[PDB]
C-alpha cells in the first residue's frame, strides 16, 4: 500500500494558489481521530448501567490519575469538530465545489448525517437531566413517522434499556464513518481539487513538501487551541444542568440542546405544526443534495467564479450564514411573543436562500 | 416568565490564568459548612481523604472524623452497628432518604451540594448574590408560610430560610465573622470541592500551551521557507529576458 | 461542566484595614449601601410611583415587582465593585 | 482426596429430544419447597408470575403471594412498611445477609437454588441421590455434631440434616407421599426452576435441525450434479480414441 | 450451562399400581433393597472382614470407609433400576 | 471492487483433486462472522459492572425474548472455532503445506494466537466461580515476567476494574483479526494452493461452480450441528461451578479450564519449575514459526508427499495427535502420583514430535 501512499500524499500535484481554506479537510479527519483514541480511553472505566453511570463519569474525574485530561478533551473536541465541518461546507457554497465534484459532495452528505447521529448519541450517555429530557423530547419529533420511537428505547420511556444500546451504537459509527472517509477522497481524487479563482490551469506542484507544510501548521493552531479551552475553560460549551442527577418527575426550567443543534431547534420551535415542521426538515436536505445535479438544472454553461468580490449584492451563502447566528440567539432566548415573530422573519430567509442556490 | 438577572461579577482570586485557590479561605469555608448548611444539606461524594494534604494535616482530619457516629456491617451475627469515622468515610448525610428531607422542610429537598458551582448559571457569583439577597416583598405580593423572597433565585419565591447571620460561629484563625465574610468563604470552599484537580489542570496547561505556542512559531518559519521558492520564481514565455 | 469559567482583566483589590477589630463584626455592606442608593435613584422614584398607582385601585390588583427587582439589581452591581476590600 | 462416585441414571421424562416437563410433578414439589426447603434456603432469581399459566393459574398463585408480608417502601414521610405479596415479587428469603444464615446453621450457609441443577456434576440425577444417601458412618469414622454422611457428598460429611421423612405433608392431588416421591417430585420443580425456557428451546429446535437437514441433502445433489461433469470427462494425448 | 443434558436410549417405565392405596405410605425402596443386597455381596463380606482387622489392632487407626463406600454404591445403582416404576 | 470479487472467487484456478481437507478455512471465516453478529447483539444487554455482570446474563436468558438463543449459540460456537482451527492446522503438517507457503503459515500463527486471546478474555464476563479463579491462575503463571500482572487488571487482585477492559479488548480483537485474516489470503493467492497428492499439475478448473459448492455443503452440516448442540445440549462444553457467584475467600474443588486449553494447561502441570515450564511454552511456539523455514534447514531438495499411505511408521503429525488427546485427560483428573508419572511420560513425545519436524 506504500505506491498508493506515495501517489496520494507525496507526488500528487496542486495548484499553486491554495490556502487555509483547502485546510480543513484534514483536521477535521484529526478530530476523528482524536475522539477515537479519547473515546476508547474512556470506555476502559465507563459504565452503562443506568443506576452508576452518573457516578461512573465524576469517579472517574476526581480518583483517577489524567481522568480530567480524557473527559475533557472528548467534550471540547467534540464541539471543533462541528466547527470545522461548517468551515469546510461554507467553502464549497462560496466556490460551487459541487459543480463537477458531484459525488464527493454527496458522500460529505452522509458524513455530515453519520456525525450529527454520533454526537446526539454520545451526550446522552454522562445521564444527567439535559442527557434524559432532551433525548425525550428530540425522539418525540419523530412521532409522527409510526412506531419509529419505543423500539429505539426498548421500552415506554427513555429507561435504562436505552443507555446500553446508545453505548454500543456510539462505540461502532465513528468506524463506519472512516470507511466512508475512504470513498469520500475516492470521489475527489477521481476529478483532482479546484482553486480559489475558480480556473482551469498548469500551474501546479507536489502536494510534498509544499502543501503538507500548510497542513502541519494549521494542526498546531488546532491542537492549541483545543488544550487551551480543555484546560482553562474559557467558553462555555456545556450546560450546568448536565452535572445533576436524572429526576423523571421534574423538568428543569430551561431545555437547550448543544450550540451545534440550536438553529434548526429553532426554525422547529417557531412552526406551531408538529408534522409540517417535519416536512420543513425533509426538504432542506433534498436541497442540498439536489446541487450535486445543478448543471442540468438549466441549460446555460455555468461558471465557478461566483463575483462576491466588491459585490454589494454578496451572495446567497453570506446570507444564510447571518441568518444561521441570527437563529442561534433566538433558540438561546426563552420563549415570547416578541422572539417568535423575529424568528419566523429569519427561518424564512434560512430557508429561501438555500432554494434560489439551485437557480441561475 | 422572564430572564434572570445576571449576576455581579466578583473578583475571586482563582479566576486568573495564573491563579491558584485561596486555601485559607477554604479552611473557613468548611467550618461554615459544618456547622451550619450540613444540618440540610448533603454533599454525597467527598470524603475526609480528600481534605488531607490540601486543605488540613492529615491529624486534624482524623479529630474530625472520629467526632462523627457511622454505620457498619454485618458482623459475625448478621447485624448492624456503630462506630466512628475514619479516614475512608464519605461525609456524612443528614436525612437517609429524599421523602425524609422533603418532610422536614415543608416538601421542599435541599440539593446535594457536591457540583453545586458546576450546575447553575455563572456559578460562584451567582452563589454569593443568593446568599444575601433576601428582602422584604414588593407592594403587591403575599408569601404563604415557607417561602421567602430573593432578589436572584428565580421566580424570587424560595423555601430555604436565610441561612447566615452575623456573629454565629468562631473562627479558629481569629478572623471577624460577619455575613459578608462567611459568604466569600463558604464559596470558596463549594468551588474547591466542585472539582479539586483545578489547580493541577490549571499548572499542566501553562506549560502546555506555551510549549505548543513555541512549535507553531517554528513551523511557520518552515512552511515560509518552502513558499518563498515558488514565490519568486520566474517564468517568460517566448523568450529569456532576465537571469 | 467547570466550576467556574477564568476571565481577562479582572481587578483584584488591596485589604483595607480597620481602626478597631470590633468595628468589622458588623457587615461592611451597611458603610457602603446608602451611597449606592443616591446613585440608583432613577429606580427609587419609579418604584414610589407606582405604590400610589396601586394603592388607589378599586380592585385588589398589581404589583411593584417589575421596579422592586429593577432597584436592588442596580444596588448589589454598586456594592459588587468594593465589598472584597474589606474582606480578608 | 479421590474422585467422587458417578451418580446413576434415573429415568426422568425430560432427558428425550421429544419430551416436555411432567408439570403435575412440577407442582408437587412446588409445595416440597415452600413447606420444607424455603426454611433454609432461597431462590432469589425466581418471581411469582413466572408461574402463571405454565405451572399454576392466575388467581391460584395470587392466593400463595398474599400469604406473605413483603417490605415496601420509602412512604411519604420516609419510613418503611409491609405489605402483602403481588405477583411482581421475588420468591421470599429466610435470611437477611449471608452472615445471618451461618449463624443459624452453625456457621454454614445453604447455597440458594435458583440454578442449582445447572450448577452440580450430573445435575439432577445428583440431587435425587443426595437426598436418599444418609447413612450411619463406617468403622472408624466419628463425626462431631452438626455433620452427617452420605454417600454421594464430597467427602462424604454434610452439614445439612436429612431434610425428608416419610409422612409430612399432604400433597393437594391425592396422592400417597413417601420419601422416594418426594425426592422425585422436587428435583422435577428444581429443574424447572433453573431454566423455564426448556420446553420453547426444544420445541423450536426440532423445526430447525430437520429443515436444516433436507436442505442438506438437496445441496448434496447439487454438488454431486456439477461433480460428474468433470469426474466422467475424457482426455487424449496424440489422437482421439473414443467419441 | 444447561439444566440437563439429553440422552438416548433411555427406558421410560409403566407404573404398577398397588393392593391398598396405604401400602405406599411407606417408602417403597424398602422392598427392592433386600434383593439388592444380595446381588453385591460381594462387597458385604470384603467391609465385614475389614471390620475385624481394624477391631484387633492394638493403636487407634484405620478404618472400613473405602468399602463402605463401594457395597452401597452398588445398592443405589440396582435400585434405579426399577425405583421409578413405583412412583406416579 | 467487483473485480477482485470476481478475480478470486469465481474465476481463480483449482486442482481438481480437492476434498473436505480443504474447505476447513471458509468454515473458520464463517465462525467468526456468526460470533460477531451474536456477540453484538449481547453487548446491547450486557453489564461489565462486577456487581451486576452475572445478574444481567441470567436476566438475559430468563425474561428477554429470544434471549436464551443468542447466548447459547455464542458459546457452543466458540467450541468450534477451535475444533476447526485444529483440523485446518492439521491438514498443513500432514502435507508440508509451509513448504512453499511460508507467509501463509507465520500469519496463520499470529491468527490462532489473536483467537487464544479473544476466547481467554470472553470466558472472564459472565463473572462466575470459574471466571474468577481461572483467571487468577492463568495471570500467575506469567509472574516471572516482572511487573506484567497487576498492570492488566488495573489493581491488587481481578477486582472490578479488570472486568470492564477485559470487555472494550473482548469488543476490539475480533475485528482486528478479520484484518490479518486479509494478509492471510494475500499470501495464499500469491503462490496459490497446494493439492492431497503433493504434485504440480495443469489439470485445474474454476473455483465456481465446482469449488463453490462444496463450501456451501459444508457449511450446511456445520449450521446444522451448532444448533443441534445448542437447542438440546448434548455433550457438556462448559463447566457448571460457572453458574455459582463469584466468592473470593471460596476455591472450588477442582479448576480446570475449557477443553481447548486443557492440553498445555496438563504440560505446564506436571513440570514442578515456574520458570521452567513458562520456557517450555515458548520453545513450543518457537519449533511452529521455525517450520517456514523448513527448505534451509538441510541442502537436501525436500519433498511435499511424506508417504504416509499404508506406511507402518506413521508420521509424526499422527502421534502429536494422540499424545494431544492423552493430555486432556489427564489435565481433567484429579491430581495424583499416578497420573503424574504418565503425564510426563505424554509430555516428552508432545514436545520431541514438534522438534523432529524440522529434521530430514
Ligand atoms: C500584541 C498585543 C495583543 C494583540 C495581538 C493579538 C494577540 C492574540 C494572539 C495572536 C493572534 C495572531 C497571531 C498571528 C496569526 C497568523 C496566522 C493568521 O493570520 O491566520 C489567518 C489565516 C488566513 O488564511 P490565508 O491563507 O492567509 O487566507 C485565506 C483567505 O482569507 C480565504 O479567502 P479566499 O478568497 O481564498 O476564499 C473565499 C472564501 C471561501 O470561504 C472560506 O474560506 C470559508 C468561509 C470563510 C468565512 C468564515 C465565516 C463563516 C463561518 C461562521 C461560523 C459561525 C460560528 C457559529 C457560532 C456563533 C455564536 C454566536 O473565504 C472568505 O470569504 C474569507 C474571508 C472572510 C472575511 C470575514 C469578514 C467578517 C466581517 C465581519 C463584519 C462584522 C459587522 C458587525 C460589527 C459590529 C460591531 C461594530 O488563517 C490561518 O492561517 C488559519 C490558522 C488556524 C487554522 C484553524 C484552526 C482553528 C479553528 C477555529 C477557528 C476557525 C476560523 C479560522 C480562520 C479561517 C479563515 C478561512
Ligand atoms: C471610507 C470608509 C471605509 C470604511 C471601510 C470599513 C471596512 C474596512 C475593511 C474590512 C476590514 C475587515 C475585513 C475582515 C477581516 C480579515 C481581513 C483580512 O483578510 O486581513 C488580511 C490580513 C493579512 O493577511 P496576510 O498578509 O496574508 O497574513 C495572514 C497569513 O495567513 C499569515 O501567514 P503565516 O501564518 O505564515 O504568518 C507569517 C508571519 C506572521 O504574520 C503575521 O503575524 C501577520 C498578522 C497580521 C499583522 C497585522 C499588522 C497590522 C499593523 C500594521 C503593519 C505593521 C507594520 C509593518 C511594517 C513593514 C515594514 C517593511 O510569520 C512571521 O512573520 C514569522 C513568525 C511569526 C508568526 C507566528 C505567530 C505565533 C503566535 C502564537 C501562536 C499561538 C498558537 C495558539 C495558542 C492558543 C492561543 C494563545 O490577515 C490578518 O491580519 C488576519 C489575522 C487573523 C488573526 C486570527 C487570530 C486572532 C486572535 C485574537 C485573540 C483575541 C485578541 C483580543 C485583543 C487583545 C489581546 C491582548
Ligand atoms: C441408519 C441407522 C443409523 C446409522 C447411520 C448413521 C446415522 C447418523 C447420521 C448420518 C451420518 C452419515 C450421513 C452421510 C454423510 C455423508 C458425508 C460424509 O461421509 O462425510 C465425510 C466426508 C469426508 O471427506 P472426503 O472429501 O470424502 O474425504 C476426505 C479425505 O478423507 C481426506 O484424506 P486425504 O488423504 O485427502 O488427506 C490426508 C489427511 C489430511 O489431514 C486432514 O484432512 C486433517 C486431519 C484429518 C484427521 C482428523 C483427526 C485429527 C483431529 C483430532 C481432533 C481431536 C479432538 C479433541 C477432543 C478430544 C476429546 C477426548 O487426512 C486424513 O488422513 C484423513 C483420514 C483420517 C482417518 C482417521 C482414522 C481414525 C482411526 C481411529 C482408530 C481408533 C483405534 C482405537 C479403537 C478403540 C476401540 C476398539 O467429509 C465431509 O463431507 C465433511 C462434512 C462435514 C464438515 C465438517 C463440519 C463439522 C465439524 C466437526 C467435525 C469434524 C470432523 C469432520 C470430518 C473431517 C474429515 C477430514
Ligand atoms: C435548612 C434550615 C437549610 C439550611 C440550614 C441550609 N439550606 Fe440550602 N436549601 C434548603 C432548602 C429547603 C432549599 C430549597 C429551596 C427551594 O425553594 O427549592 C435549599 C436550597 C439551596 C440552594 C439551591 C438554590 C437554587 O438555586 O436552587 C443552595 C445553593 C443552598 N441551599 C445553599 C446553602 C448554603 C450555602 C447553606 C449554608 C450557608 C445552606 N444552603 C443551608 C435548606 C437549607
Ligand atoms: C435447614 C434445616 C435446611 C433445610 C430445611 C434444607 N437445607 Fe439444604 N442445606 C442446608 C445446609 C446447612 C447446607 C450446606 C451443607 C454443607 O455441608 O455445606 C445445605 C446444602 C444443600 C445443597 C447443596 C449440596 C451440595 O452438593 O453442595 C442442596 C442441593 C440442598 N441443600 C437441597 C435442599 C433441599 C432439596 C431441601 C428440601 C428437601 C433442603 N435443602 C432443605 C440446610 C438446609
Ligand atoms: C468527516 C468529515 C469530512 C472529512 C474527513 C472530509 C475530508 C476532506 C478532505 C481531506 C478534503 C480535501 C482537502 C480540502 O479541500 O479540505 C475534502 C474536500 C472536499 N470535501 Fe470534505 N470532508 C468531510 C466532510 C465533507 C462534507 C460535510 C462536505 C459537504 C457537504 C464535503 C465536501 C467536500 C468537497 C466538495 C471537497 C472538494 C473541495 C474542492 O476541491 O473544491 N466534505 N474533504
Ligand atoms: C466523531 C467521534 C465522536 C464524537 C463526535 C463523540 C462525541 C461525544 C460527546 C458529545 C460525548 C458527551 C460528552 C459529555 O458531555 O460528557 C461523548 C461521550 C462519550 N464518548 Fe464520544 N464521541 C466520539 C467518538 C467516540 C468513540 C469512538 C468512543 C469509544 C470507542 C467514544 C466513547 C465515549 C464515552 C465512553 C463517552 C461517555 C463519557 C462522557 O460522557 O464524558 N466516543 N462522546
Ligand atoms: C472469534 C470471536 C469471539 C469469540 C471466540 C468469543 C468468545 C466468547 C466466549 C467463550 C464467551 C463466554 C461465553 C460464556 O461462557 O458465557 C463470550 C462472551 C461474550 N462475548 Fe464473545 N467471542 C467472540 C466475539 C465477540 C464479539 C465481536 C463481541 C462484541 C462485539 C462479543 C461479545 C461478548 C459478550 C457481551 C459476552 C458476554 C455474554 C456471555 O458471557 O454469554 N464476543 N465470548
Ligand atoms: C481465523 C483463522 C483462519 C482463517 C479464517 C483461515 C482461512 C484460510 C482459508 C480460507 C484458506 C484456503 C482454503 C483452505 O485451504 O482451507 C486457508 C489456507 C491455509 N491456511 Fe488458514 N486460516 C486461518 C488460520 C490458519 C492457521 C492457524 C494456520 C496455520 C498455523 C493457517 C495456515 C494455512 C495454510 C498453510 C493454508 C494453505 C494450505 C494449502 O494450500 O496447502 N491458517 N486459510
Ligand atoms: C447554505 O449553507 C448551508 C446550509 C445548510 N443547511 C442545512 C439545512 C444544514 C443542516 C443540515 C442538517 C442538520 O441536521 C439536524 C440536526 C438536528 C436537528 O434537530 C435538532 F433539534 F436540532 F436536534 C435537525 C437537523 C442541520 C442543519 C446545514 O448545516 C447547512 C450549512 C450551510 Cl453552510
Ligand atoms: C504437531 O501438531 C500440532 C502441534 C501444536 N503445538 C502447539 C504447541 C500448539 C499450541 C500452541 C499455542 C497454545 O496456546 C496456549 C494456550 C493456553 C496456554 O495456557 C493454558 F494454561 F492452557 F491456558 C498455553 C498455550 C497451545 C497449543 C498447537 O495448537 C499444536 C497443534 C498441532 Cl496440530
Ligand atoms: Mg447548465
Ligand atoms: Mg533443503
Amino acid at each position: 500500500f506504500m505506491s498508493l501512499f506515495r501517489a496520494h500524499l507525496v507526488f500528487y500535484r496542486c495548484a499553486l494558489n491554495l490556502n487555509s481554506s483547502y485546510n480543513f479537510g484534514f483536521l477535521v479527519a484529526m478530530t476523528f481521530v482524536l475522539q477515537i483514541i479519547t473515546g476508547i480511553t474512556l470506555a476502559f472505566r465507563y459504565t452503562s448501567e443506568a443506576s452508576c453511570a452518573f457516578a461512573s463519569v465524576q469517579h472517574l474525574v476526581r480518583e483517577v490519575a489524567a481522568g480530567w485530561e480524557f473527559r475533557m478533551l472528548h467534550a471540547t473536541t467534540a464541539s471543533f469538530v462541528f466547527l470545522c465541518i461548517l468551515i469546510h461546507m461554507t467553502r464549497g457554497l462560496y466556490n460551487w465545489s459541487y459543480s463537477y465534484l458531484t459525488t464527493a459532495w454527496m458522500s460529505g452528505l452522509v458524513l455530515y448525517l453519520l456525525t450529527i447521529a454520533t454526537a446526539f448519541l454520545g451526550y446522552v450517555l454522562p445521564w444527567g437531566q439535559m442527557s434524559f429530557w432532551g433525548a425525550t423530547v428530540i425522539t418525540n419529533l419523530l412521532s409522527p413517522i409510526p412506531y419509529l420511537v419505543p423500539w429505539l428505547l426498548g421500552g415506554y420511556y427513555v429507561s435504562d434499556v436505552t443507555l446500553k444500546r446508545f453505548f454500543v451504537l456510539h462505540f461502532i459509527l465513528p468506524f463506519i464513518g472512516c470507511i466512508i472517509i475512504v470513498l469520500h477522497i475516492f470521489y475527489l481524487h477521481l476529478n483532482g481539487s479546484s482553486n480559489p479563482a475558480g480556473i482551469d490551469t498548469a500551474l501546479k506542484v507536489a502536494f510534498y513538501p509544499h502543501m503538507l507544510m500548510t497542513d502541519a501548521k494549521c494542526l498546531s493552531y488546532l491542537i492549541g487551541l483545543i488544550f487551551l479551552q480543555a484546560a482553562f475553560g474559557l467558553m462555555e460549551l456545556s450546560h450546568p444542568d448536565n452535572s445533576i442527577p436524572v429526576n423523571r418527575f421534574v423538568t428543569p426550567l430551561h431545555i437547550v440542546p448543544e450550540w451545534y443543534f440550536l438553529a434548526y431547534y429553532a426554525v422547529l420551535k417557531v412552526i406551531p405544526s408538529k408534522t409540517g415542521g417535519l416536512l420543513v426538515f425533509m426538504s432542506s436536505l433534498i436541497n442540498l443534495g439536489l446541487l450535486s445535479e445543478i448543471r442540468a438544472l438549466n441549460t446555460r454553461m455555468l461558471i465557478r467564479q461566483q463575483f462576491m468580490t466588491r459585490n454589494v449584492v454578496s451572495g446567497w451563502v453570506i446570507i444564510w450564514v447571518y441568518s444561521m447566528i441570527f437563529l442561534i440567539i433566538i433558540g438561546s432566548a426563552i420563549p415570547q411573543a416578541t422572539y417568535i415573530l423575529y424568528g419566523r422573519l429569519a427561518t424564512i430567509l434560512y430557508l429561501t436562500t438555500g432554494l434560489v442556490l439551485c437557480l441561475y | 416568565e422572564k430572564e434572570p438577572p445576571h449576576p455581579p461579577s466578583y473578583p475571586f482570586w482563582f479566576k486568573s490564568l495564573f491563579h491558584s485557590h485561596d486555601i485559607p479561605s477554604v479552611r473557613r469555608g468548611y467550618e461554615v459548612y459544618r456547622k451550619v448548611c450540613a444540618t440540610c444539606h448533603s454533599m454525597e461524594q467527598l470524603h475526609f481523604r480528600h481534605l488531607v494534604g490540601e486543605v488540613l494535616p492529615e491529624k486534624r482530619v482524623k479529630q474530625i472524623a472520629a467526632e462523627y457516629d457511622v454505620t457498619d456491617g454485618p458482623n459475625d451475627q448478621g447485624e448492624m452497628y456503630t462506630r466512628p469515622g475514619i479516614l475512608g468515610d464519605a461525609f456524612p448525610s443528614p436525612y437517609p432518604n429524599e421523602e425524609a428531607a422533603r418532610y422536614a422542610n415543608g416538601g421542599a429537598y435541599p440539593p446535594d451540594l457536591s457540583l453545586i458551582t458546576a450546575a447553575r448559571h455563572f456559578g460562584p457569583d451567582y452563589l454569593m448574590a443568593l446568599l444575601g439577597g433576601y428582602r422584604d416583598p414588593p407592594e403587591g405580593v403575599e408569601l404563604r408560610p415557607g417561602l421567602y423572597w430573593n432578589v436572584w433565585f428565580p421566580g424570587n419565591a424560595i423555601a430555604m430560610p436565610p441561612p447566615l447571620m452575623d456573629e454565629m460561629i468562631d473562627y479558629e484563625d481569629g478572623t471577624p465573622c460577619n455575613i459578608s465574610q462567611m459568604s466569600k468563604d463558604v464559596v470558596n470552599f463549594l468551588t474547591w470541592a466542585t472539582e479539586p484537580t483545578a489547580d493541577e489542570r490549571k499548572l499542566y496547561g501553562l506549560k502546555c500551551v506555551s510549549a505548543i505556542a513555541i512549535g507553531t512559531v517554528l513551523m511557520t518559519l518552515w512552511w515560509r521557507f518552502y513558499w518563498a521558492m515558488y514565490a519568486t520564481r520566474r517564468i517568460d514565455f517566448g523568450k529569456l529576458k532576465y537571469l | 461542566s467547570y466550576p467556574y469559567y477564568c476571565e481577562f482583566f479582572v481587578k483584584f483589590p488591596n485589604y483595607i484595614p480597620p481602626k478597631d477589630p470590633a468595628e468589622r463584626l458588623v457587615d461592611p455592606r451597611q458603610k457602603l449601601e446608602p451611597g449606592c442608593t443616591a446613585r440608583c435613584s432613577l429606580w427609587v422614584n419609579e418604584y414610589d410611583a407606582c405604590t400610589k398607582r396601586v394603592r388607589a385601585r378599586t380592585d385588589n390588583k398589581g404589583n411593584c415587582s417589575g421596579q422592586y427587582e429593577e432597584l436592588h439589581v442596580c444596588i448589589d452591581r454598586c456594592v459588587a465593585k468594593d465589598i472584597f476590600k474589606y474582606l480578608k
